[PDB]
This record gives structure tokens, C-alpha cells and sequence, in this order.
């Protein structure tokens, strides 16, 4: 609840983003311009994070109240309240990896010392 | 001598005669516009000054700018003579209808082609020109608009003069700040190399430019030969010819490019005679010339840097560093030599409203030509007409942002008019253009021996800008430059003289400036042989009675506007006269208005200038009056009727009325005051009433600067003050689709939209409590209807509703911009400020029931008890005269004079012997009542109805307490002081907050007391409270009531019910953190183990 | 944008100096995200102005 001996800060790897994020992002569109929606995969869809209301499927099926943790199938969202959309996360996919900027330019060079 | 026709009367203590009165108060705001736009009066005035050339402001803006041309010389333009028109609508329409007071201006433009020969010439239009209404204000889209002076150095010449801390030599520094150009800096050194640094560059002997130009060595050395180590320097120099020195001087400038003598030859007269790109303003030219002495007898007309002033300024740099006194040049009659002074007012020039604008508008004109020669050079040669040339966006664009956004265009305060009379008479010194506040440094916010007479030293902003922000003087006028000026009356041969004449820092320095306050004989001869004097800068020492030249006018001549009507000045101190100055520019407008009892003669004067009381323009017989409006027939058979504007907003949220003080059937003589507006009695400023005050410290209850107050005040409205609110509301398109006002809202119940009308307003004349519905709209549908904000109450005295269907202009994107005004009477009560005119603030410590007061010995309560161990520490001992007087004046006085007028009376006044009960009386400032004539008067006041007398020549008097019945051990002193109220209401201050909106984006509660919102905890309360050891108060203070949601809810619940709180859970701001700090790879775990 | 223009050209199919100009230019992208400014000159959209990058926060 509210118990931390400790904090420890890792260094993460590529399996761990895997397993933190829900969804993959795949295009740069943001809010759509002309219905004030989220586009499909965009940097704003709901079947990335959540909906944007709460208790609210993306296609109405689920919209009553009466739904918590049930996935819709017709629009693939969750149904939980809108604050659910500020505590997920999202990953995007790299077709060829990177360094890490503060590493090679930091000073000390961690990677000049270690290599 | 009452120079207005029907002012009251009210004897002075007046013992010397001033010979000119008050310039007009304003008249210094409207010259400059008067001769930026250029109108007759303005010619006939410069005419009468004695200026040769008659040049208006855009007339000389836009003649400066043509003929512009083509490079290829085949085409021209020039336009000149502009001209304005009549005004677009009445000023109070164009306050109302949201409109802006202006007018057209046309511009007769000829259009001639060089290689044909023809010329297309007609009228243009050029946008509409912000006019200046007759009280020196802008309207702008019906919010009112002053615009500050400013101080800037004047573009001249600067000799500065740094000595050594090694050498222990004295460094001549001579710097040339011109309009815009180049920077020449001659210094000579201790290794001698006097140098030049042309925009910041190294130091290239002076010598090198100097032959660079073809200056003959020869004429060096002669020239030189009296100097001797810039002689050394001549012969210590290398580089020699004028082809290698030029080019020296391109490569020192521009290195890199070719270097050849025809660049260096054209780049010399770009940069120092080409006027386009290197200009002074005549008034920089006048001043190099007289500082040199150099080209006087002529006009200015060239504004351009000449060599003969480059050649005599390095002489007479090398003539100072010599030593000498005075030096003299060919041509110019002899003149001293000696460094000068960034704080003189003799350099510190004023730029009014006029070259402020002309500055826009030229910057406009620079945009405007630049694509019309364009357009020209591009555009067909044959059909092409000046219509389509001349683009009209840019000038307006200017001039509408400087308005807007610039940072010397600020909205008049208008608390009562002497802060507008103040506002419209400030002299800024901070801005665009100017000093910043880290960067300026602290010795100019300190006095100047040259501030006598211009600037006053008393009147300042409280705040960290003192100093950058001080006021005109009673007589400042600014000179057709921009140098203040002061008036004197020069003395021949010991005699003084009535004519009087104007004259600047540079001419006052030079001459010899009596003393206003040193008697003088009716003859005019001097009765003393020594008269003290100011000199130089400092400087004060008695001289012979035949030398001294100049003498003063009168002994007001160095107080601002707002100081020279505090009573007692020459008593209080430095810092309370300013504190009391800064507090009268916040009175509140009272209901009913009294004249003080003792105030200085310059009352009526600031308030017929003050603009906010109608006067009769012709002498003619008044028909009939109204309380709304009023007709005055004229001599000549032609009726006018005069619209006095009744309950409306002021522009910072009170109210403004007129009341006509005028008969039916009288002769009303032209210049007489006909009504009054806020604050003000009979044409005369009164923004306080009179209280009987009694200074002894009562039961703590008036603890260190605390008062009490009689409940007679708050029951007799003698402190009552109307405030009036203002909200709108708007309904503007959007993509989804239009809200409309309506009556109908979902779901609401009869009740709550009883109010509102068939439209979907509120009626007129209905209360409204907080929280209450006051405009009703539809949100495609949603319900988002304006109500009262947290803290208002009152009545609904109108509604002003703008419909884009009547054909009325609204901001792009509304349709229906509603507003409504709510005004509430506020009775004054605890928690409010009062101060009188010494600078003695205060607050409403408890107001005790009206018998429980101190009473006379005739049963007379009083009104208000002052502190006295505040008197001697602040040292305003003024205020304690000032009650004196003001009970001798109330209770009338009748000095004897059956055996003579004793010697303490010699020199009263021979109609001020006898007074009537409340009669009034006026002591100027620096010339008032000794204390001699108040013990004297103190000894005569007429006794009370009962046949006896209550106070003692001392002025103190036996009291009654009310609570035991008693009479205190000893007397106390008693007197009618002057009180204003300040705008620091309490109603405004206080507010509450338990549970209300939160935000959506911090998830914290909102800030601010209209939005209901909660206050803020500072790091210093966590110091604090680590400090205690108090743990789970800061915990609370941290989580559950400032960001845990789940925490607040349940919180709230168990409190609603008898559950214990439940502990805090983990904060908003933590989970963000941590939800952030995973997003930079950085694993971020718990190890909860 | 980078990143899904460098999947569709290596699905066209090109030589190698085009992909590895790509590479650096996501390698960039990559660098400037996690911070701007960092090194080199910062990218700016608006009149010439510095964006606050992630590290900023
Ligand atoms: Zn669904």
C-alpha cells in the first residue's frame, strides 16, 4: 500500500518494454481533425491505451456501467475508467537498434571507459 | 482672485502674491499631439515662440520619406500635404458602441515618371488615425488609453573622464551616441595610443582615419603642434597615404574583401553622409552645435555628421586632457571645457506622445515603401497609377499593435480623477527603448541638484520601481525639443522684474537663481544685503543683493501635482509626505462628498483640468435643469443641451454620476462649473469627509496602528461607497455546431430559472445571491450557463446585449456577446483601511456602539481614535497641526483687535480676522500658518451654544468615558481631521474553501478567489513544520488533501459518517513520476521487500 | 515517420548506402527524442526556438 524500504533504478532491455506496454504504435496521426476522434493506431488510439470516457467501449457495445476489466471484441478496448488512460504506456518497434544518447555523449563516456 | 467665475470662497494664508497662475494642467499632454497632427493653434503658438520653420509631424515624417525612386533613375514618387477629416461618431457612442474615436486622413500623392515627363496626381486614403479626445485619452475599442513619457538620453556627445587606480592619470573618454550609426570612442591612455572604436572594434589610432579622410600631415601637425603627446602619437603612427590609410580602415571594418579605394571612399560618406542610413534627430544636432559652439547662427537642416565636428571634438578632447578651462575654435565664440554628466537634465531628453508616434508611423511608412518601390521597379511601366502602388496594411498594422501590445499604452486608472490627472502627467523612465531593471543602475534612482523645478523628488512609486517613475512639476512646460523648462524672472540691477521668462538646465546652470522665500520690498528693492542662492551643482552661499540675476516664482515650484495639496508639507518627513502622496491617489468615491476644511488653494484648479466636471462654454441664462440632463440658452439665441452619463462602471470598478449644482434662472457665466462628478463638491476636489478625532491609546483596542470608529459612521452612510461588478458571457460558433442563449436548460427545476426572462436573461432589478444563475445557454445539449462568481451580491442595474443580426460588430467567431453589470452598496466595516493625508495608514479595529464612545463635555461623542505612540516615532507631526487648525476653523474664531491687532497677528491677512462656524480655509504649501497664528487662534474660538468654551488654549479637552462614567485623569486633544478610504476592502480580500472544483490537468483544486479555490502551501510551511517534529500533519497536508483521489473520497465519506480517516495512499505526483522516469529506459523499481 | 519509412525501403530493397543513411537519420531522431540539444544544433519548429525534450520534464 504504502510501504518502500528501497528504490532501486535498473536498466531496462528491449524484453522488459515488451512486457511494460500494451499496444504498438504504427502511425504519427494524431486526433482526427474533422470528427475530433482517435485515428486507428495512432498516437492517440484507444486500443492502445483506453477510451477516452469512462465506461465507454470504443463501438458502444459495453457502454453500461456495469462493465470493469471486460475486453470488447467488436472494437478491441478496455472498459475502465478514463484515469486507466494516464497509467498505460505504449512501445514503438525499431526495424534497427539505436544507442543511448546519454552514454556515448555523457562525460565520462560510459561507453568509451567500458569499450 | 479666484480666476474661475463662481468658486467658494475661502480666505488663504496668503503672505506673497505668485504673478503667473497654473499653466493648464494638461496642456503638456495635448501640445504634442496638437503638433504631431498639426492644426492652426499649434502654428500660431511656434509662430509666437519664435521658431523660423513651421513643420508639422507627419507633414515632416512623410517629406524626410520622398522622393523615393527607382535605382535606375527612370521613376519617382512624392506625396505631401496630408490633411485630416471630421470624426466618424460622438465620443460616448463610440465608448458604448465598443467602437474606437478616429478619423481619416488623405494624403495628396503625385505620381511622376521621369522619362516620359507626366505627373498623376490625386487624393489617397490612408486608414483611420486614433484622434486624442480634449482630455488627452485614446478610446480603444471603448476601453479607455494613456499613453507615458519617457526619458532617454538625448543622442549628443558625452565627455567621460575615468582616472586611473596605477597610473593615478586622468583618462578623457569622449563618446558620440547619435540616432543611428556608427560609435566613435576617443580615449587617451597611459601608453598615449588615442584610438578609435568604430562598433566595438580594436583601438586604431585616431590619426589613421584622420589622414584616411586626405587630411594633409601638415595640417596635423600645425593643427596639433599645441598638443604634445598627440604629437608623440603623429610621429609614433607607421601606416602612411591616404590610399593605404583608407584602406587600413576598410580592412579594420571589413576584412576579406577586396580592398580598394573607391569602396573605402563610398563606404566614408555611407556611413557618416548618407542621412538615410546615418541620422540624428535635429535635436542632437542643435546640441552638438552648441556644445561646440560650432554652425549657430543657421538653421539645421542638414541632420548629418560632418568632419569639421570630428576634427574639433578630437581637438577639444586634446585641449581637456591639457588641462585647460575654455577653449575656442574658428568660427565659434568661446566656451568651457570641462566633462559632462549622465544625470543632468540638460542630456536627459522627453519624448511625449508625438515622437512616439511619428517613430510608428515612420517604421510603418519604411514597410509601406519598401514594397511600393518594389511594386514600381516590378510592376508595368505604362498603366501604373499610385491607387494600386500605395498598400495601406502595414501603417495600420503598426499603429493598431503599438496601441495594443506596446508597453507604454496602459489603461487610465480611474479611481477618482486625481489618478488620472496623475496617471496622464507621469514621467516613465523604464520600457521598450529604455533601461531594464537588473541593468539600471541604483545611483539614478537617486536625486539630482538639477531636479529643482522639473521632476519632483517627493512623488514615487512605493514599489522596487522607485526612482524610474516621477511627475512633472506645478510649472513644467516642455520646450518645442523636449528639454523642460521653469519659469524665472530675471533681475536687472537688484530690482525684480514682473516679465517672466523660460529657461533650461544649461542656461540655469549658467546664471545666478535667487530664492522665492527671501523678502523682498514692494519697490522691489531687497531688504537684505545677503540673500541666500543656488550655484553651480551643491553649491549655496550667500552674495551681495546686486549680482544675483534670476529669482523664483513661487515657493511650489519643485512639488508634484498630487504633493502640492497636502496641508503642513514643509513639516512632515521625506518619506511619510511620499507615502501620503502615493495613498491620496487611492481614494474611493464616497456617496456624499464634503469639501475639506483645510486644504491647499490648488483644489479646484486640478479638479476644472481634471476633465471629469462640465463647465459652461458661452456666458448664458440656464432654462431648466434635470437630474439627467441640462439646457443652457445662449446669448446669441442658440440652445445646447449637455448629456451628464448617470451609474456607469468606471474603469476600475466604481461608479461615475454627475449631480448639476445650478438653478433654474440664473446667468451663468462662461467657464463656470455647471456639474459635479465623483468626488467633488461644488467644483472642487473632495475625496474624504471630516471626523472629530481623538488621539489617546483606548483599551489596546487601537494597538499599533489599529482605529476604532463610532457606529454613527455606519449608520449615518458618512463612509459609503458604491461598487459596481461586471461579467459577460458569449456564445460562439464551433464545428460541432452553434449555442444559442435560452431560456429553457436540461434538467433544472422553476425555481432556479425563475429569474430569467423569455430571451434567457436575467431581468432587470433582481437580486441575485452566489451561486445564482445568471445568463442561461445551451451547449450542443450540455449545460454551461454563467453564474455569479464566489463572493458577489447586489442588484442588476442593466444589461447590454450585442446581436450581429442588428448589424452591430462583434470579434470574429461570436454571434451573441452579452454583458451584465451588478452594483452593490458596500457600508464601510471592520477590516477596512483609512488613512488621512500625512501618510497614516490604518485599519477598522472594532467599531463600538455609538453610546459607549468618549464624549465632550457637552454630550458631543467622538468619531474616531488615533494611536499616539505612532505620532513621535513616525515624526509626521503635520497631522497634529493639521487637527489643530481644523478645529479652530470649525468652531469659527473671532480675534480681538478693539485695542490693536496683537503682535502675533501683524501678518494675518485683514479679512481673515473674522470667520463664520464651519467656515473653510487653505494654507499653500510652504507658505502657510506659523505656529504663532495657531496659538493666537486657539485663544479666540467662538463659544459653543451652551456659552462656554470646550477646548483649552493648548487644544486639549476634558473627556467622559463611556464605559466606567468618569472623567479621564487628564485632557486629551480633539479636532476634525481630513480621512479618505483606500480601495483595500475587506469583502474582496476574505474567502473560504472545504470541497469544490479540482483541476483536470494537475489534479489539484483551483487558485484564486473568483474560481473558489484553495490557498497555497509554500516550502517554508514544510520547513516549519519539520521544524515541530509534526509528522502526520505534513503527511495529510502532502497527500490526502491536495492530490489522493481515492484518498479525498474516502475521506470525505468517513468524515460524513463516524469512521476514522483512513490512512493516505500514494500521491498523484509520485505515480507520474515514476509512470515518467520508465519512459527513459530507466527501470524504476520498488523492492516493496 | 523514420522509423516506418525505413521498413517500407528495406522492403523495396536497396543498396547499402541508402539504409545506412537512414539508419543515421533514425539514429538522430532517436538522440534528439531522448533529448534536443543535447549535441549538435537543437531542432526547432517555431521561430527558431528550442523544443522541450522528454529529459526536459
Ligand atoms: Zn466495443
Amino acid at each position: 500500500v504504502n510501504f518502500f524500504d528501497e528504490l532501486r533504478i535498473g536498466l531496462a532491455t528491449a524484453e522488459d518494454i515488451r512486457q511494460w506496454s500494451y499496444g504498438e504504435v504504427k502511425k504519427p496521426e494524431t486526433i482526427n481533425y474533422r470528427t475530433l476522434k482517435p485515428e486507428k493506431d495512432g498516437l492517440f488510439c484507444e486500443k492502445i491505451f483506453g477510451p477516452t470516457r469512462d465506461w465507454e467501449c470504443y463501438c458502444g457495445k459495453y457502454k453500461r456501467v456495469r462493465f470493469k476489466g471486460i475486453i470488447c471484441e467488436r472494437c478491441g478496448v478496455e472498459v475502465t475508467r478514463a484515469k486507466v488512460r494516464r497509467e498505460r504506456m505504449g512501445h514503438i518497434e525499431l526495424a534497427a537498434p539505436v544507442t543511448h544518447i546519454w552514454y556515448f555523449k555523457g562525460v565520462p563516456s560510459r561507453l568509451g571507459y567500458l569499450l | 482672485n479666484n480666476s474661475v467665475p463662481g468658486a467658494p470662497n475661502r480666505v488663504s494664508f496668503a503672505k506673497l502674491r505668485e504673478p503667473l497662475e497654473v499653466p493648464g494642467l494638461l496642456d503638456v499632454q495635448t501640445d504634442s499631439f496638437e503638433w504631431l497632427i498639426g492644426s492652426p493653434r499649434w502654428r500660431e503658438s511656434a509662430a509666437e515662440r519664435g521658431d523660423v520653420n513651421p513643420v508639422g509631424g507627419l507633414e515632416e515624417v512623410l517629406y524626410e520619406l520622398s522622393p523615393i525612386e527607382d535605382f535606375s533613375g527612370s521613376m519617382s514618387l512624392s506625396f505631401s500635404d496630408p490633411r485630416f477629416d471630421d470624426v466618424k461618431a460622438p465620443v460616448d457612442e463610440c465608448k458604448d458602441k465598443d467602437m474606437t474615436y478616429a478619423a481619416p486622413l488623405f494624403v495628396t500623392a503625385e505620381f511622376i515618371n521621369n522619362n516620359t515627363g507626366e505627373i498623376k496626381s490625386q487624393t489617397v486614403f490612408m486608414g483611420d488615425f486614433p484622434m486624442m479626445t480634449e482630455k488627452g485619452t485614446f478610446i480603444i475599442n471603448g476601453t479607455e488609453r494613456v499613453v507615458v513619457s519617457q526619458l532617454v538620453r538625448s543622442p549628443g556627445v558625452y565627455f567621460d573622464e575615468t582616472i586611473d587606480k596605477s597610473t593615478d592619470k586622468t583618462l578623457h573618454s569622449v563618446k558620440v551616441i547619435p540616432s543611428r550609426g556608427a560609435w566613435l570612442e576617443f580615449d587617451v591612455d597611459k601608453r598615449d595610443t588615442v584610438g578609435v572604436r568604430i562598433d566595438r572594434k580594436r583601438r586604431q589610432p585616431v590619426t589613421v582615419l584622420l589622414k584616411a579622410l586626405g587630411w594633409t600631415s601638415e595640417q596635423i601637425v600645425e593643427r596639433f603642434g599645441f598638443s604634445e603627446i598627440m604629437r608623440s602619437t603623429l610621429e609614433k603612427d607607421n601606416t602612411v597615404g591616404t590610399d593605404e590609410a583608407l584602406l587600413d580602415i576598410y580592412r579594420k571594418l571589413r576584412p576579406g574583401e577586396p580592398p580598394t579605394k573607391e569602396s573605402a571612399q563610398t563606404l566614408l560618406e555611407n556611413l557618416f553622409f548618407k542621412e538615410k542610413r546615418y541620422d540624428l534627430a535635429r535635436v542632437g544636432r542643435y546640441k552638438v552645435n552648441k556644445k561646440l559652439g560650432l554652425h549657430v547662427g543657421e538653421p539645421i537642416t542638414s541632420s548629418t555628421l560632418t568632419e569639421e565636428d570630428v576634427v574639433a571634438t578630437i581637438e577639444y578632447l586634446v585641449r581637456l586632457h591639457e588641462g585647460q578651462t575654455t577653449m575656442t575654435v574658428p568660427g565659434g565664440v568661446e566656451v568651457p571645457v570641462e566633462t559632462d554628466d549622465i544625470d543632468h537634465f540638460g542630456n536627459r531628453r522627453l519624448r511625449t506622445v508625438g515622437e512616439l508616434i511619428q517613430n510608428q508611423i515612420r517604421v510603418g511608412m519604411s514597410r509601406m515603401e519598401r514594397v511600393v518601390r518594389e511594386r514600381m521597379t516590378t510592376q508595368d511601366v505604362e498603366a501604373i497609377t499610385p491607387q494600386t502602388l500605395i498598400n495601406i496594411r502595414p501603417v495600420v498594422a503598426a499603429i493598431k499593435e503599438f496601441f495594443g501590445t506596446s508597453q507604454l499604452s496602459q489603461f487610465m486608472d480611474q479611481n477618482n480623477p486625481l489618478s488620472g490627472l496623475t496617471h496622464k502627467r507621469r514621467l516613465s523612465a523604464l520600457g521598450p527603448g529604455g533601461l531594464s531593471r537588473e541593468r539600471a543602475g541604483l545611483e539614478v534612482r537617486d536625486v539630482h541638484p538639477s531636479h529643482y523645478g522639473r521632476m519632483c523628488p517627493i512623488e514615487t512609486p512605493e514599489g522596487p520601481n522607485i526612482g524610474l517613475i516621477g511627475s512633472l512639476s506645478v510649472y513644467a512646460r516642455v520646450n518645442p525639443f523636449g528639454f523642460i523648462e521653469t519659469p524665472y524672472r530675471k533681475v536687472v540691477d537688484g530690482v525684480v522684474s514682473d516679465e517672466i521668462v523660460y529657461l533650461t538646465a544649461d542656461e540655469e546652470d549658467r546664471h545666478v537663481v535667487a530664492q522665492a522665500n527671501s523678502p523682498i520690498d514692494a519697490d522691489g528693492r531687497f531688504v537684505e544685503p545677503r540673500v541666500l542662492v543656488r550655484r553651480k551643482a551643491g553649491e549655496v552661499e550667500y552674495v551681495p543683493s546686486s549680482e544675483v540675476d534670476y529669482m523664483d516664482v513661487s515657493p511650489r515650484q519643485m512639488v508634484s501635482v498630487a504633493t502640492a495639496m497636502i496641508p503642513f508639507l514643509e513639516h512632515d518627513d521625506a518619506n511619510r509626505a511620499l507615502m501620503g502622496a502615493n495613498m491620496q491617489r487611492q481614494a474611493v468615491p464616497l456617496v456624499r462628498s464634503e469639501a475639506p476644511l483645510v486644504g491647499t488653494g490648488m483644489e479646484l484648479r486640478a479638479a476644472i483640468d481634471a476633465g471629469d466636471v462640465v463647465v459652461a462654454e458661452e456666458s448664458g441664462v440656464i432654462e431648466e435643469v434635470s437630474a439627467d440632463y441640462i439646457t443652457v440658452m445662449h446669448d446669441n439665441g442658440t440652445r445646447r443641451t449637455y448629456r451628464m452619463r448617470k451609474f456607469a462602471r468606471s474603469n476600475h470598478g466604481t461608479c461615475a454620476n454627475q449631480c448639476p449644482i445650478v438653478d433654474a434662472g440664473d446667468r451663468v457665466e462662461a467657464g463656470q462649473v455647471i456639474a459635479d462628478g465623483p468626488c467633488t463638491d461644488d467644483g472642487e476636489m473632495a475625496l474624504g469627509k471630516n471626523l472629530l478625532v481623538a488621539i489617546m491609546p483606548w483599551e489596546g483596542h487601537n494597538y499599533e496602528d489599529a482605529i476604532i470608529l463610532s457606529n454613527r459612521l455606519v449608520e449615518e452612510d458618512v463612509l459609503t461607497s458604491i461598487h459596481i461588478e461586471e461579467h459577460e458571457i458569449d456564445a460562439r460558433d464551433t464545428k460541432l455546431g452553434a449555442e444559442e442563449i435560452t431560456r429553457d436548460i436540461p434538467n433544472i427545476s422553476d425555481e432556479v430559472l425563475a429569474d430569467l426572462d423569455e430571451r434567457g436573461i436575467v431581468r432587470i432589478g433582481a437580486e441575485v445571491r452566489d451561486g445564482d444563475i445568471l445568463v442561461g445557454k445551451v451547449t450542443p445539449v450540455r449545460d454551461t450557463s454563467l453564474k455569479v462568481p464566489h463572493g458577489e451580491s447586489g442588484k442588476v442595474i442593466g444589461i447590454r446585449v450585442f446581436s450581429r443580426e442588428d448589424e452591430d460588430e462583434l470579434p470574429a467567431g461570436v454571434n451573441e456577446l452579452v454583458r451584465v453589470y451588478v452594483a452593490q452598496k458596500r457600508k464601510i466595516s471592520d477590516g477596512d483601511k483609512l488613512a488621512g493625508r500625512h501618510g497614516n495608514k490604518g485599519v477598522i479595529g472594532k467599531i463600538l456602539p455609538v453610546e459607549d464612545m468618549p464624549f465632550l463635555a457637552d454630550g458631543t461623542p467622538v468619531d474616531i481614535i488615533l494611536n499616539t505612540h505612532g505620532v513621535p516615532r513616525r515624526m509626521n507631526i503635520g497631522q497634529i497641526l493639521e487637527t489643530h487648525l481644523g478645529w479652530c476653523a470649525h468652531s469659527g474664531w473671532k480675534v480681538d483687535a478693539a485695542k490693536g491687532v496683537p503682535d502675533w497677528a501683524a501678518r494675518l491677512p485683514d479679512e481673515l480676522l473674522e470667520a463664520q462656524p464651519n467656515a473653510i480655509v487653505s494654507t499653500p504649501v510652504f507658505d502657510g500658518a506659523q505656529e504663532a497664528e495657531l496659538q493666537g487662534l486657539l485663544s479666540c474660538t467662538l463659544p459653543n451654544r451652551d456659552g462656554d468654551v470646550l477646548v483649552d488654549a493648548d487644544g486639549k479637552a476634558m473627556l467622559f468615558d463611556g464605559r466606567s462614567g468618569e472623567p479621564f485623569p487628564y485632557p486629551v486633544t480633539v479636532g476634525y481631521m481630513y480621512i479618505m478610504k483606500l480601495h483595500h476592502l475587506v469583502d474582496d480580500k476574505i474567502h473560504a474553501r472545504s470541497t469544490g472544483p479540482y483541476s483536470m490537468i494537475t489534479q489539484q483544486p483551483l487558485g484564486g478567489k473568483a474560481q473558489f479555490g484553495g490557498q497555497r502551501f509554500g516550502e517554508m510551511e514544510c520547513w516549519a513544520m519539520q521544524a515541530y517534529g509534526a509528522a502526520y500533519t505534513l503527511q495529510e497536508l502532502l497527500t490526502i488533501k491536495s492530490d489522493d483521489t481515492v484518498g479525498r473520497v474516502k475521506v470525505y465519506e468517513a468524515i460524513v459518517k463516524g469512521e476514522n480517516i483512513p490512512e493516505p495512499g500514494i500521491p498523484e505526483s509520485f505515480k507520474v513520476l515514476l509512470k515518467e522516469l520508465q519512459s527513459l529506459c530507466l527501470n524504476v523499481e520498488v523492492l516493496s521487500s | 515517420n523514420r522509423n516506418n519509412r525505413l521498413k517500407r525501403l528495406i522492403d523495396l530493397g536497396a543498396p547499402e548506402i541508402i539504409v545506412n543513411n537512414e539508419k543515421r537519420m533514425l539514429q538522430e531522431s532517436v538522440d534528439a527524442l531522448f533529448d534536443n540539444g543535447r549535441r549538435g544544433r537543437p531542432v526547432t519548429g517555431p521561430g527558431n526556438r528550442p523544443l522541450k525534450s522528454l529529459s526536459d520534464l
